[PDB]
RNA sequence: CUAAUAGGGAACGUGAGCUGGGUUUAGACCGUCGUGAGACAGGUUAGUUUUACCCUACUGAUGAUGUGUUGUUGCCAUGGU
RNA sequence: GAGCAGAAGGGCAAAAGCUCGCUUGAUCUUGAUUUUCAGUACGAAUACAGACCGUGAAAGCGGGGCCUCACGAUCCUUCU
RNA sequence: AAUGCCUCGUCAUCUAAUUAGUGACGCGCAUGAAGGAUGAACGAGAUUCCCACUGUCCCUACCUACUAUCCAGCGAAAC
RNA sequence: CCCCGCGGACGCUACGCCGCGACGAGUAGGAGGGCCGCUGCGGUGAGCCUUGAAGCCUAGGGCGCGGGCCCGGGUGGAGCCGCCGCAGGUGCAGAUCUUGGUGGUAGUAGCAAAUAUUCAAACGAGAACUUUGAAGGCCGAAGUGGAGAAGGGUUCCAUGU
RNA sequence: UGGGCCACUUUUGGUAAGCAGAACUGGCGCUGCGGGAUGAACCGAACGCCGGGUUAAGGCGCCCGAUGCCGACGCUCAUCA
RNA sequence: CGACCUGGGUAUAGGGGCGAAAGACUAAUCGAACCAUCUAGUAGCUGGUUCCCUCCGAAGUUUCCCUCAGGAUAGCUGGC
RNA sequence: CGGCGACGUCGGCUACCCACCCGACCCGUCUUGAAACACGGACCAAGGAGUCUAACACGUGCGCGAGUCGGGGGCUCGCACGAAAGCCGCCGUGGCGCAAUGAAGGUGAAGGCCGGCGCGCUCGCCGGCCGAGGUGGGAUCCCGAGGCCUCUCCAGUCCGCCGAGGGCGCACCACCGGCCCGUCUCGCCCGCCGCGCCGGGGAGGUGGAGCACGAGCGCACGUGUUAGGACCCGAAAGAUGG
RNA sequence: GGGGACCGUCCCCCGACCGGCGACCGGCCGCCGCCGGGCGCAUUUCCACCGCGGCGGUGCGCCGCGACCGGCUCCGGGACG
RNA sequence: CAUCUAAGGCUAAAUACCGGCACGAGACCGAUAGUCAACAAGUACCGUAAGGGAAAGUUGAAAAGAACUUUGAAGAGAGAGUUCAAGAGGGCGUGAAACCGUUAAGAGGUAAACGGGUGGGGUCCGCGCAGUCCGCCCGGAGGAUUCAACCCGGCGGCGGGUCCGGCCGUGUCGGCGGCCCGGCGGAUCUUUCCCGC
């Protein structure tokens, strides 16, 4: 809506809210980023370190399929299935654990961050960390490695 | 004359809220009768809570809901928070709440009550308690927001942490000059 | 000019961009075109399927999709030869045979 | 020569008053400087000087107000000198 | 009232000057701080901490010059 | 000297009187040889003087034509 | 246990109403409010209107701090407005602004290059200018004469206005 | 916005300047009002629309509000006061 | 009477022509014609920038910049 | 309490003309300073200048919420409206968020208390619980001795208010710890189909836009910055083809 | 692959107990009110008119006067310490 | 090790479309706008040429477009007539401002104009010109579907252990009742009865 805008109130005054010494010119300072290490410095030092310059190894053609591979926490492992896979194994006799597929929901490392409720379970995934598989471990379960 | 300065005597805050939902602002007359009529500081809170913006009524999970009720001799008291109630999937156990919120999420609210806990409204609520006895008053994180990791000292600052406004995050951007000894300096 | 804390934006509108507009008030009206050709095209083929040829079982190629399954181009031509269809049958009786697709398995 | 041939101001009075010798465009010559284009509070020659009918000022020319109309003869405020 | 390399100012006497003896702390490192300052950088400087050393009988002192000046980004190159 | 700052150079001549002209001199700021120096004829070229001639002037006057002026008709512009 | 009286003002669009206290300059600039204004769309006003819409004019009556608005009179002759939202090519004194129109100047400057006109008559409503006649003059054959090229294109010639 | 400027006082260059350059506070710029006849800055005082009272700085022959007080004490005569 | 004047027909075209030379002339245009387009070229520079009331209310200073008629930066401002 | 009232008077005036007293320089603009002998403006009418797109940032409103979003496609008499609306869910592909850090190879965020043991060696095998530590502040909330009452009292019946002190402490702030990735220094152990120039672990500093019980996504609006003709008008120029 | 069982939600029912008849509704009662029709037909009730009537409210068509009270203010007398 | 088989050829569909033919629509513009062009517009006109390029819509329902008389040489008038209207008369709907003529009123030697304060005059306005109104009471003289209380009927409002139903929320059991004789789901178990190794 236009009739919400302040150049409906700058109606009658002769500037337009620009000034009358320093004005409205048309590009003072530069296009664009213009003299980002002349006039500009303390801008783009202020705000945008590391801007200038090259760091690293460039690599052609990337592919990030390749490297496609989603994360999920420990805190978040028993999402990935049913309510009922856990309230049924927490309520049995026997020491049978559900099996958690990572992969089937679309995560291939299981991370370690959180904590799991005690009670075995069979964890399938293409990578564990170091702490993911020992907090599995430790409430009984089992890490199993998948491709 | 006066030697006296106006740039302070209009004080900045809000009289009302800035929504126009009817329902919300019908609870707001409910509540400014009640912190009118009555000598509870509770009342006051929370009329001035049910004017805030969005951003300053931050979510409350029921992770942190569970924990801050779960301390010494808050059992069997109403946890009130004005604005969201948001289930959490990290917990696994929900005990018995009574809550009183804005809004709960269906999920959140399912959980809450299979534990064989109480949802209120506050119209519900200033009916069980027009001077808000029994209440652990709750607020959701307000600092846990995107925009508060830009905001504070500026990125090209020493000993500033603040996240700088990058299009992309990788190795190419905003990475070798002024943020490594190797490329001119780093601060 | 920069002003404060902001983001190094860099649109690209250097080039005479206005000249080359592409709108899409055309886009209903596209939506209702593809749909009575589709509907054209299956009151043509009178009892065959509407939607075309039955399309093979095949795996998504890279390490992002290879737990994935999608329908192919065609059925390979070792498919068709222990299924016993020749591959010059199979089409006219609306199976798809790609015959660049080999079976690694 | 004369009594004397005092010094000055008025947008260094005065160019819709003139003139245009000078300076101060474009042509050209000489000396000096510069590799050169070119330059010279150096010299020299040739080089378009537009408009007033408006307002005021001023110069003159009719008139105007008041004595009822109209005419003759007059006075002198004031200004110049 | 001399000298301390140099401009000037400060400072300094069994010193910081002069002469000897032994040496390489003018080395390898991470941070913090001061100065200019926007409390950005560079340069310079201060106080530590961890190595490895020098010197001295030792306490200690020393990571350049008694202090205040003596210097230099991105990109590229070159060496380790 | 159309080339010399000092400079209105110095001397002579021209005049009553000449920063002008001509002749002469020359350590010449900074003349000079394919351009230097001469030399008739020529020139809507620059300069000085003399005779004659005159309203250029002393010192203005008068006359003629067309205007301006007034009238009938017609009728702008600058600003 | 009010009752010989059967009764008792207003209010509170709560985005409303009421009370008390202090304060009030403002360029550049920012913000808020606008029952200020223009145009169009969705709703709504059982809206207005040929018994007279819009527009315009008005020594008419008023309201508002103001932006502006309402009403009377006249002209006009066919459409228009209020409220809730929505959307803008949405408000002018300037820009040596653009286009159009109009003043003062001003009945002014001016209608002054190449010697020159006059008398009578006719036609005609009307004659300094037309026509005829009579004079006086000019071009003076390198013409103000008689013919062509280029260019023009019917200006040629009659008749009429 | 990133042209400032002015005044008391301190203060540098300059013979000086309504000059140029600093420090401090205030002002003008952005500011009207009373007074200084007049005036960006001085003196008083800062401002919604008004009635009454009283003042500031400044005044009270007449212009022009207010000494039209029987004001006090002296000083001063100027033919540029 | 000549290196004379002149008609018409031809030739030379824009960084080109033509010039007994003046940067002259090339259709009133010449130290680079005219026409259309790129093009609404760019402008730290000049001019303008349209209704009302209420509230708050500055800066001409710091640092850096081929910076000195401009910016970034801190300061001063307003709003939430 | 008085007077006065229809063809002459009564009241009114913002509005019309005129008179008088005081005040009063012409607006716009640049500017330290304009009435300026600074520029533009003879007059009137109509037109006339911060826009739209994209991208960010923050604020605000709305829906859902560890998710969110169908925008591309498809299905629905193909069509007045309807080019709308509705729906899809094995159309969520995908985007953004949910994980960071390193140039990369890669790695990748749980502790606290009570016990027996090697040696409770700065510590390794477990047990039991609990589930992001602690300090100082901290709205709110909870307890609360003691008071506040009636016509009066010996003696409790029910609850309301004030209340010194005490307690649990939201958000947030300061600080101290802890965890993850990079990089140093020191050091000793462990693993085994590959006994390796193999893999893992510890302590103490330090670098990170991190963790430490999520807050985001979509839509709308506002403001600011930017690229575009970019608030409007304005060069001297450059190029292409005639 | 089908068919089952189990779990989680649901949608209807067969019944009772619990809180309510509610802002989900009817029937009976009880109270109250209104309306219509009778009866009541006159010291009641109502209607309209008159008094230069009174008590209230508002307000005088225009122009004016006075009084006392209160607020603010400028003055003047008198007396006491 | 993987993957294809160059240096020959054809091929629809989905895609594009500011020219053309024919259509439909619009929160667009409304005659200085919208195309330059609403109209005899790429026209008139300009330039040697390449090229540049306008302005310009509206009587009335119907021409019923003013017969006739009269003055004038006519333009132009005065009468008359048509029309609802010519105060619509062929560039004719309305008809602003600037500017001009005339009439009326007022004024005028410090150029006008303006702010504040009054005064005078004028034009209008006020149903101005004996000045509001209405509640109760008192008195006077009059009228009347005539008042209270009762009866009949209708309709409401409020309350009632649920008086009676109908129910509503929360649980509560046989699940008789739903994988045949009720659904939808589940990353829960299974033929240990059944169609594919
Ligand atoms: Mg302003
Ligand atoms: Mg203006
Ligand atoms: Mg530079
Ligand atoms: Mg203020
Ligand atoms: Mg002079
Ligand atoms: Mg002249
Ligand atoms: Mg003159
Ligand atoms: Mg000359
Ligand atoms: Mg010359
Ligand atoms: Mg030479
Ligand atoms: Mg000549
Ligand atoms: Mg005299
Ligand atoms: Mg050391
Ligand atoms: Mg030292
Ligand atoms: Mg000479
Ligand atoms: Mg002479
Ligand atoms: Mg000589
Ligand atoms: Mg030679
Ligand atoms: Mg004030
Ligand atoms: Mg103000
Ligand atoms: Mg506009
Ligand atoms: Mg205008
Ligand atoms: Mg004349
Ligand atoms: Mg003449
Ligand atoms: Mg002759
Ligand atoms: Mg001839
Ligand atoms: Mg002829
Ligand atoms: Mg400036
Ligand atoms: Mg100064
Ligand atoms: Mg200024
Ligand atoms: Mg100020
Ligand atoms: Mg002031
Ligand atoms: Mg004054
Ligand atoms: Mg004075
Ligand atoms: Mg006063
Ligand atoms: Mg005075
Ligand atoms: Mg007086
Ligand atoms: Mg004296
Ligand atoms: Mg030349
Ligand atoms: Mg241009
Ligand atoms: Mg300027
Ligand atoms: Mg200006
Ligand atoms: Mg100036
Ligand atoms: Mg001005
Ligand atoms: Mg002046
Ligand atoms: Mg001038
Ligand atoms: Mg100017
Ligand atoms: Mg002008
Ligand atoms: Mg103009
Ligand atoms: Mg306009
Ligand atoms: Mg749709
Ligand atoms: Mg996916
Ligand atoms: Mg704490
Ligand atoms: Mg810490
Ligand atoms: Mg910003
Ligand atoms: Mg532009
Ligand atoms: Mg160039
Ligand atoms: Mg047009
Ligand atoms: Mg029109
Ligand atoms: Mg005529
Ligand atoms: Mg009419
Ligand atoms: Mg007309
Ligand atoms: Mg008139």
């Amino acid at each position: 809506p236009s009739r919400l805008r302040k150049t409906r109130k700058l109606r009658g005054h002769v500037s337009h809210g620009h000034g009358r010494i320093g004005k409205h010119r048309k590009h003072p300072g530069g296009r664009g980023n213009a003299g980002g290490l002349h006039h500009h410095r303390i801008n783009f030092d202020k705000y945008h370190p590391g801007y200038f310059g090259k760091v690293g190894m460039k690599h052609y053609h990337l592919k990030r399929n390749q490297s496609f591979c989603p994360t999920v926490n420990l805190d978040k492992l028993w999402t990935l299935v049913s309510e009922q896979t856990r309230v049924n194994a927490a309520k049995n006799k026997t020491g049978a654990a559900p099996i958690i597929d990572v992969v089937r929901s679309g995560y291939y490392k299981v991370l370690g961050k959180g904590k799991l409720p005690k009670q075995p379970v069979i964890v399938k995934a293409k990578f564990f960390s170091r702490r993911a598989e020992e907090k599995i471990k430790s409430v009984g379960g089992a890490c199993v490695l998948v491709a | 004359g006066v030697d006296i300065r106006h740039n302070k005597d209009r004080k900045v805050r809000r009289k009302e809220p800035k929504s126009q939902d009817i329902y919300l602002r019908l609870l707001v007359k409910l509540y400014r009768f009640l912190a009118r009529r009555t000598n509870s500081t509770f009342n006051q809170v929370v009329l001035k809570r049910l004017f805030m913006s969005r951003t300053n009524r931050p979510p409350l999970s029921l992770s942190r809901m569970i924990r801050k009720m779960k301390l010494p001799g808050r059992e069997n008291k109403t946890a009130v928070v004005v604005g969201t109630i948001t289930d959490d999937v990290r917990v696994q156990e929900v005990p018995k709440l009574k809550v009183c919120a804005l809004r709960v999420t269906s999920r959140a609210r399912s959980r809450i009550l299979r534990a064989g806990g109480k949802i209120l409204t506050f119209d519900q609520l200033a009916l069980d308690s027009p001077k808000g006895c029994g209440t652990v008053l709750l607020s959701g994180p307000r600092k846990g927001r995107e925009v508060y990791r830009h905001f504070g000292k500026a990125p090209g600052t020493p000993h500033s942490h603040t996240k700088p406004y990058v299009r992309s995050k990788g190795r190419k951007f905003e990475r070798a000059r002024g943020r490594r000894a190797s490329r001119g300096y780093k601060n | 000019a920069p002003s404060r804390n902001g983001m190094v934006l860099k649109p690209h509108f250097h080039k005479d961009w206005q000249r080359r507009v592409a709108t899409w008030f055309n886009q209903p009206a596209r939506k209702i075109r593809r749909r009575k050709a589709r509907q054209a095209k299956a009151r043509r083929i009178a009892p065959r399927p509407a939607s075309g040829p039955i399309r093979p079982i095949v795996r998504c190629p890279t390490v992002r999709y290879h737990t994935k399954v999608r329908a192919g181009r065609g059925f390979s031509l070792e498919e068709l030869r222990v299924a016993g269809i020749h591959k010059k049958v199979a089409r006219t009786i609306g199976i798809s045979v790609d015959p660049r697709r080999r079976n690694k398995s």
